[PDB]
């Protein structure tokens, strides 16, 4: 409720700024989040914090992160915005109960006389805690979120159904309700649960009705040729005896509330997009006349619908720039040679991070060639003593040794790249992208920064499955012969050892210089020069780093 | 669950283990004191007081010092034990009451634990009316009589149900093994050794380790229930018996030269208090003076 | 001098000391054929201003002023006329029916008539009806007034403390502030708590219990409320009650002179304190 | 007897306010404490859960020579079929002994961080111990509870 | 009480000697509490502070300051005032003389500026060592923070010209604050800097708060909690005030100490604050001008 | 007096029993009224809240909410402290002990301030009862009112960096001449938040709807600027009054309501009251029997009631 | 400058500009300037011989 | 401190700038806080300046 209504006060903002914008309420309910990869329990344990930026589509930059705010609460999210509870009254609006998530309002990117851009991406981030492991991103197109109107039809009998139950509560209740109460039910009545999801389900929606008065004036004249304080005001009463205060949140549960379902693009879910009257956001009743123009979703698709063009770069070159002296803002997704988003995609933003999955490993696959070229000599690097039959266990690791290159490789692989960004050789490249800038999450501690010997491990599991066996990248200072030392200071079981301290652990290290390690148990180690195959372009470096930095105050 | 056996026990079906009910009674004694001859020393001193004038005088005081010291090397003027007046608090049927404080995580799912709530806690002699503010006690309520003393607080410990009954007919250690700072042999670490670390045996009955498992090692249910570091009790002011016996600190926190032990056991202050109506634990501004060889 | 007199001559009009307790908290009325200037000022325009001037006029024909000027209030006269008005009903209502039929309603209707009349045009009753004492003697006679009912500080209760044992007339009132308990002495003040247009200019009387400070007091007194729902402004003023340098000596009675609960408070610094209103 | 020629009787409805409150449930510290001083590998057949891989058909000779190797190792956790009761309240011949503390939950040397439905062969090493939850009151072992 | 004496200087007048006769129970100010005292320390020519006579500023500035005595009985060769800032709460009963205003049963008087009221009233001067007593007024705490406030905003509407503020009705009576005929000529240039001060304080910090809190919120708990408080207020003061005016932080922050220095100086100069009680005993409760009255020590 | 005392609870360092003897006339806070009451509150070990230890901007905020206490008398059984919030009922002016760098004057206002000097720390220790001790530093309350805004716009500094390192470091003070440097180490968030929200929200409601017609005088504040002395040295060189200057806004409802005397009402109501919300409560005043004008440094100056 | 009785420049350029040109270093030169109420606040040096 | 004048000549801060400022030329030589010279046996005269 108020999450909606504490971010128009950042709404109330702005003021001249360079773009101006507007707000779009978003109810993400439960399977929208499990489906994403987001644990229900762990949000559920109203306030929260919620880092969102937003990104084009063709070409461009992206907006650095914006703190907001959530409110997650576990009930009829649609149901409770209709039927509220009361502390001493929970039973004034009995109903149907429903799913629930998070309450998050989300602001628009428009134009001066606003015409909003579709496939356009606004990215949320969710962070249970400092973690890239306690965080998911989250992908929103315009398209996805705008409908072109809301529903308040739906308001017109949710609002008397409140006056009946202001007329049910006191003929139950009787003599124990005060004297304030006993006065605005029968003022109702001189003027069944109440399900919220057929609000949703219900076929009717909002109408210009100038139209619908004519084709009624002349349907109502044919009949009569041939025959020839209101009640919201007592709605406060209402709730100012039985609350005994005002409460700016319940103050819009009595005005125009559409309830509009949409759909998501990624995981085939649903979610909500909210409006009230009084809302400066986004239907509000209550705002600045600029606000969108569905033009763009009309253009593109009726001059590729038309013309049976599927592909907009199949679209004919008359028909290209005639929609170019329509609409400017296209010469980036139809006339760049290579924009580093891909244009007129839908993953063009999840295509955007397979490339830079791809990238790594065969940056990193051609640097394991480069150190591995003929028959090593890698004598060692770390010092640990043996005893006398200890030695013959590293009798197979002579043995082991060819199958795991292969197999972490084949891991590397076999992660997804969302699953890629959590780990350390993903963040200590943009620790020096950064360097060619503070990455996000802030795994990175003070002193990584510092020297070429601020190394950061990840783990991996030796015999049995080659499995990754950490959460947290593990920043192991290390010094012929070096010994190693931890750094300063939610439990997870291999977090406690030097890399390459004993058997059954892969240890792999990386550094802002970007020359890691691969440290092996028995001190047998030795460096790499990944950046020499590190092949990543500063333009499309620019808009990677932006969209995974985070600008440190 | 918790919830299935809240419904398993009012209907009356054993739920595959059992328990031990561990309680204090209070017996008030006509002691004897033998003495010798020349044992104290107890001079005295000068007597005047002309304190603050509280309105119409001051009224006039006179207090004196004095002042006694032990004049003898060894155990002089002793003491005894020989009558039973009345057992001042009953022995009673009382049961303990978890929900009287705050301690724990409660269920996620919000339906069950408030349906659970009034459950346990309909019409319990310690069950309060109103129930938790944030800082302050739960108010145990009054009933409009009581006849016999002071009620009992008989709290519960699980146990499964295949020990002897061999034990329990010896004044044994009630977690399963034998606890105090007695047995210890000034070694510096034997004390928590004997406590927690079950590779040996019990100094009480050595032919085994424990006796109930779940009451005797680290981070078991008794051991989670009942110690002082966890203090899940701590709000509520009903004497925990248990509490003694479960402190991982206090037991270790006595001596043990032999000297001072037992003239502790002559005037120690206990936890119980005999002016209330329940074992309320011991109010910090009072004396005791109990005598406990428990 | 730790003990001392005060007199004031008044009407029975107004608390009829014989009709009260030996223990009262008594007002007085300072400014008492005030406000109907300050009716029209102090008040931004949408107020209406021509309400106050009829509304003590109405007050003092259940009370001509003579020699005998209005003055001496009770404690239960704000009490059991805001009963109706703030959070509390048929408990705060047992002090009408302690007025009723000891002192009268028709004084109470015309006032609680007031106290939606004063707080409307911000005339707010803190700074009017000035604290005076504990009611020591009432030398009264049968229709007029002559009450010695001593200020000045501790005094008041010591004089009535080695012999009235200041009773909180309410057990709604004597606020159980600082549950959070523990060992001290109590700090005693007197607020009154509004809600402008929200409950239509509420007004409150009860006395908080608190071991806090003046400056302890403030930020106490923005924290517990739930009636912040305002925007208009300058609500909950409060002065010093004075201490009770004891909290060991309070109690719970039904007891008085009408079943009424009753606090017994015995030993009192009486310090008369100063008011603020700003927010 | 009370204090009187009067009889007095103790249920187990008498156990109502004391094993009905939600810290049955609480078992925080208790995987934390015992998690240091880890566990080696204790070639864990019945401590690890097999995701499912290809048809039911032949999913036998998989697990049959998965689990060629370490199921002739040693032994599982439970052995106390052929114990009687206090031979396992005995500090020899239960080194399992420190592992069972709670009545409604289990402590044993399971798989370390692989997430469980997934993979045939667990990486055998290092150890975790966790919980699981004692479902209904007879997996109570047979030393605790008599047949 | 502590009975502290003010020695009377060489040859007077019997008229001299008279005017110390008209002032038995008056308020005196004095700088130190030495048990003998002169009347050196006690005159208006002893509160010069610059080299010039002191304004109502300056006077305030002292009234505040130095220490409050009142004559209980006028003497040949010395002045016996027991002096109130000593002693114990609501101990050692005084007497003072009334000015227009009642002085009811209660209210904790003040002392402050004569030229509020008529400026050559209460300046009693001697005639022989030409010196000159201007005792201050007792003003009640509600009508003494009035009347400071009104004159003030009396000196706005006198300095930079084009209702009337005059009026101000006590509980009973009608109180004529104009005093015309030669005096608010003078008020308006011996309240002449207090204005400023007044002024100065106002311009300066609501000029820094709209420059102050658009530069705040965004260089978070207090962010949106400024206008939680403040919503339809602030903005809304936001929307009236900045834009029929004008519109740099480390002139900015410098400003911000200078200002609320400023700031807490003139709590300690305006407000009034209460000294000694008006609580007495079997009197009628309410005092007349020129009549005498029971008065108490601490407020 | 209403006397409370505490006590000396276990043992003594035989040197620092005379520490205890020169530190008569210092203050001690003691979170209550008490007859008898521990040591172990007294010290700065109790100052420090939960992990972390306050601020000089959070000692104001500690010192907030406890009780300061004059030492009286010391015993080497008990030390008898009179408490200042309600036994200031002294003819005997109970003494106190000035511990700072500034000679004072007669009559000044004192409140207490933490110590926060370059070189007046008032570190005393004690090692058989382990506990640390920072007393106080008395000072006058004009100058104790020049500090508390400096050290808050400090860590309002401490919010956002952007401008470059050469700030002006609030860090030099002027009584009379007197260069004082203080300390600049460490500012707590919440110390300071908390402290910056009630100088926005206190500034809120000092505006009026009548403060408005104020704000068009504004240029002619400067037009008195080149043709006297008061004004031109009443108007500030490190002003925004002076950088603003490079109208009724009609609105008019009644205009029987006095616009103009309801602003300074509530304007003196927040605005005037910024001193004593943020810091602590003077009321102890400089006294001195003797005539002597000013009190040195280290003396024990006789202490009246509230000013 | 320690007074301020006299009326200053017009022009606010030369008011701010004369006015720190000579109390810039003064032994009498007033910092933290001239209070309403108050007093000039000499610089009191650390030695005087 | 050079906002402080010299004692000795209250017209102005010091005598010489290239010694008696801190971290100035004089006070970089012969301060013993440094002791650019001293493990040597002869007497530096303006050690105790």
């Amino acid at each position: 409720m108020n999450a909606h209504f504490a971010n128009e006060v950042q709404y109330d903002l702005t003021r001249d700024p360079s773009s101006p914008a507007s707000l779009i309420h978003v109810i993400i309910s439960s399977e929208c989040l499990a489906a994403a990869g987001v644990p229900l329990s762990a949000l559920v344990r109203a306030n929260f914090r919620v880092e969102t930026q937003t990104r084009a589509h063709a070409t461009g930059d992206c907006t650095p992160w914006r703190s907001a705010f959530a409110a997650y609460v576990p009930a009829d999210a649609v149901g409770a915005i209709l039927a509220p509870v009361i502390p001493a009254h929970p039973d004034l609006l009995p109903r149907v109960p429903s799913a629930g998530g998070l309450f998050v309002s989300l602001p628009v990117a428009c134009d001066a006389q606003g015409v909003y851009d579709p496939y356009t991406v606004a990215a949320l981030r969710l962070a249970w805690g400092p973690w890239a492991t306690c965080a998911r991103v989250l992908l929103f197109s315009y398209d996805e979120l705008v409908p072109p109107n809301t529903r308040y039809a739906a308001d017109g009998a949710r609002l008397m159904r409140l006056c009946r139950h202001f007329c049910r509560y006191v003929a139950r209740l009787g003599a124990a309700a005060p004297a304030a109460a006993t006065e605005a039910a029968a003022h109702l009545s001189l003027g069944p649960p109440i399900s919220p999801e057929e609000q949703l389900t219900a076929p009717g929606g909002d109408t210009a009705t100038a139209e619908d008065v004519s084709i009624t004036q002349e349907n109502e004249e044919i009949l009569a040729l041939v025959q020839r304080r209101s009640l919201v005001e007592w709605l406060d009463r209402g709730w100012e005896a039985l609350a005994g205060g005002d409460r700016p949140d319940w103050l819009w549960s009595r005005r125009s509330i559409s309830v509009v379902l949409r759909h998501h693009y990624g995981t085939k879910q649903r979610f909500v997009v909210v409006s009230y009257e009084n809302s400066v956001a986004w239907g509000g009743r209550r705002a600045r006349p600029p606000r969108l123009s569905s033009e763009l979703a009309t253009a593109l698709t009726e001059a590729c619908a038309a013309e049976r063009v599927v592909r907009p770069h199949q679209l004919s070159p008359a028909a290209q720039t005639a929609l170019l002296r329509r609409f400017p803002a296209l010469e980036g997704p139809l006339r760049h040679p290579r924009p580093v988003l891909q244009p007129f995609d839908i993953a063009a933003e999840v295509a955007f991070v397979a490339r830079i999955q791809i990238a790594c490993l065969r940056a990193l696959g051609h640097s394991i060639r480069a150190a591995l070229q003929g028959g090593p000599r890698i004598f060692q690097r770390l010092r640990y003593d043996f005893g006398p039959h200890q030695s013959e266990w590293l009798g197979e690791v002579t043995r082991r040794f060819p199958v795991l290159l292969e197999n972490l490789m084949r891991a590397l692989e076999g992660t997804a790249p969302d699953a890629f960004f959590h780990t350390a050789y993903a963040l200590a490249v943009l620790a020096h992208l950064g360097g060619q800038l503070v990455p996000l999450s802030d795994d990175i501690p003070a002193r990584f920064a510092d020297s070429d010997a601020h190394y950061a491990f990840d783990y991996y599991s030796t015999s049995g499955d080659t499995l990754r066996l950490t959460n947290r990248p593990i920043a192991v200072v290390i010094d012929e012969q070096s010994k190693c030392r931890f750094m300063e200071g939610p439990h997870r079981v291999c977090e406690q050892y030097l890399p390459g301290e004993s058997y059954a652990y892969l240890c792999l290290g990386f550094n802002r210089r970007l020359c890691g390690l691969v440290v092996f148990p028995g001190g047998f180690a030795f460096t790499i020069n990944t950046a020499a195959y590190l092949s990543l372009a500063d333009p499309v470096a620019r808009a990677v780093g932006l969209r995974f930095c985070r600008g440190a105050a | 669950s918790p919830v299935a056996l809240y419904h398993q026990l009012k209907t009356g079906l054993h739920p595959g283990f059992g328990f031990t009910v561990v309680r204090q009674d209070r017996f008030v004694t006509e002691n004897v004191l033998f003495s010798e001859r020349a044992s104290e020393a107890y001079f005295l001193g000068q007597l005047q007081v002309a304190r603050h004038e509280t309105g119409g005088g001051v009224n006039f005081t006179l207090t004196q010092p004095r002042g006694n010291v032990d004049l003898g090397v060894g155990y002089t003027a002793v003491a005894a034990t020989g009558t039973v007046r009345n057992p001042v608090t009953d022995m009673g049927n009382l049961p303990q009451n978890f929900y009287l404080g705050r301690g724990a995580p409660p269920l996620l799912d919000n339906a069950a634990a408030v349906y659970l709530r009034n459950a346990v806690v309909a019409g319990n002699r310690l069950g309060p009316a109103q129930p938790l503010p944030v800082f302050g006690c739960a108010q145990v309520p009054r009933r409009a009589g009581m006849d016999h003393g002071q009620d009992a607080v008989c709290e519960f410990i699980a146990t499964p149900v295949a020990t002897d009954i061999n034990y329990f007919r010896r004044p044994c250690n009630p977690r399963g093994r034998a606890a105090g700072g007695v047995y210890a042999g000034d070694k510096e670490g034997d004390v928590i050794a004997l406590m927690y670390d079950h590779g040996q045996s019990d100094p009480a009955r050595p032919f085994a380790a424990t006796a109930n498992p779940w009451a005797s090692q680290r981070f078991s249910y008794g051991d989670l229930l009942y110690n002082g570091a966890y203090h899940l009790n701590g709000a509520s002011p009903v004497l925990s018996p248990c509490f003694k016996f479960f402190t991982a600190a206090d037991i270790t926190a006595k001596h043990r030269c032999l000297e001072r032990l037992i003239v502790e056991t002559g005037s120690a202050v206990s936890t119980a208090t005999a002016a209330s109506d329940v074992q309320f634990k011991r109010p910090p501004g009072c004396r005791e003076l109990v005598e406990d060889p428990c | 001098p730790r003990y001392h007199l005060t007199r004031q001559v008044t009407l029975t009009d107004l608390c009829q000391p014989n009709a009260e307790r030996a223990g009262a908290l008594l007002l007085a009325l300072r400014h008492p054929t005030d406000l109907p200037h300050l009716a029209r000022h102090r008040a931004p325009p949408g107020r209406q201003t021509e309400r106050l001037a009829e509304a003590w006029g109405q007050l003092l024909e259940a009370s001509e002023s003579g020699c005998a000027r209005a003055g001496l209030v009770s404690f239960n006269f704000l009490v059991a006329a805001c009963a109706a008005a703030y959070d509390a009903r048929d408990a705060a209502e047992a002090v009408r029916a302690h007025i009723t039929t000891n002192y009268a309603g028709a004084r109470l209707d015309r006032f609680s008539e007031c106290l939606r009349a004063m707080v409307h045009t911000h005339v707010f009753p803190h700074e009017v009806m000035r604290f005076f004492g504990g009611l020591v003697s009432w030398v009264t006679q049968d229709e007029l007034a002559s009450v010695t009912a001593v200020c000045s500080g501790p005094q008041e209760a010591t004089h009535t403390g080695h012999p009235v044992t200041i009773p909180a007339c309410a057990f709604v009132d004597l606020d159980a502030e600082l549950c959070l308990g523990g060992p001290g002495a109590a700090f005693l003040y007197l607020v009154f708590t509004y809600r402008q247009c929200r409950d239509q200019e509420l007004c409150c009387v009860y006395v908080v219990k608190s071991q806090l400070p003046p400056r302890g007091l403030e930020a106490a007194l923005e924290r517990l409320f739930g009636r912040l729902r305002i925007t208009t402004c300058t609500y909950a003023a409060f002065a010093e009650l004075g201490v009770m340098p004891d909290d060991s000596p309070r109690c719970l009675h039904r007891t008085e002179r009408v079943g009424v609960p009753v606090v017994i408070l015995e030993g009192v610094v009486w310090r008369p304190g100063g008011w603020r209103a700003c927010a | 007897w009370g204090k009187d020629h009067q009889v007095l009787r103790l249920s187990m409805e008498n156990a109502v306010g004391t094993v009905c409150h939600p810290s049955l449930m609480n078992i925080d510290a208790a995987v934390g404490g015992v998690n240091h001083d880890p566990v080696e590998a204790a070639n864990p057949y019945g401590a690890y859960v097999a995701a499912p891989a290809g048809p039911g058909a032949d999913m036998q000779q998989r697990f049959l020579n998965a689990w060629r190797q370490r199921l002739a190792h040693g032994r599982v956790r439970w052995v106390a079929e052929c114990q009687m009761t206090a031979e396992q309240f005995m500090q020899p011949d239960n080194a399992n002994l420190a592992l069972e503390l709670h009545p409604a939950f289990d402590f044993f040397a399971g798989v370390a961080d692989v997430e469980l439905p997934g993979g045939e062969v667990p990486p055998a090493g290092p150890g975790a111990i966790q919980a699981t939850w004692r479902v209904v009151n007879g997996n109570l072992p047979l030393a605790l509870c008599p047949v | 009480c502590f009975e502290a004496d003010i020695a009377i200087p060489s040859g007077i007048s019997r008229p001299d000697a008279a005017a110390l006769q008209r002032c038995e129970g008056r308020v005196v100010f004095l700088p130190t509490i030495r048990r003998q005292l002169a009347l050196a320390d006690v005159a208006h020519e002893s509160f010069v502070s610059g080299g010039v006579s002191p304004d109502t500023l300056g006077l305030l500035l002292a009234y505040r300051r130095r220490f409050p005595a009142v004559i209980t009985r006028v003497l040949p060769t010395r002045i016996v005032a027991c002096p109130v800032d000593l002693g114990l709460t609501h101990a050692g009963t005084v007497n003072l003389r009334n000015t227009s205003p009642v002085d009811l049963c209660n209210g904790d008087p003040v002392s402050l500026v004569p030229p509020v009221f008529e400026g050559q009233a209460t300046d009693v001067r001697l005639e022989s060592l030409d010196l000159t007593l201007r005792f201050p007024v007792p003003l009640p705490t509600p009508l003494a923070r009035e009347i400071v406030a009104r004159l003030v905003a009396r000196g706005i509407r006198d300095l930079n010209p084009d209702p009337d503020l005059n009026v101000l009705y006590y509980n009973g009576a009608r109180l004529s604050l104009v005093a015309d005929v030669q005096q608010l000529a003078s008020v308006n240039t011996e309240l002449r800097s207090l204005v400023l001060n007044m002024v100065y304080s106002i311009t300066e910090g609501t000029t820094l708060i709209l420059t102050l809190i658009p530069r705040l919120l965004a260089l978070g708990y207090v962010n949106a909690l400024l206008q939680m408080q403040s919503v339809t207020r602030e903005a809304a003061q936001l929307i009236h005030p900045e834009a029929p005016m004008l519109m740099r932080r480390l002139p900015l922050y410098e400003a911000l100490v200078a200002w609320l220095a400023h700031a807490g100086q003139l709590g300690d100069i305006l407000a009034l604050a209460p000294a000694v009680r008006v609580c007495t005993f079997d009197g009628a409760a309410v005092v007349q001008s020129g009549d005498m009255a029971p008065v108490i020590r601490y407020p």
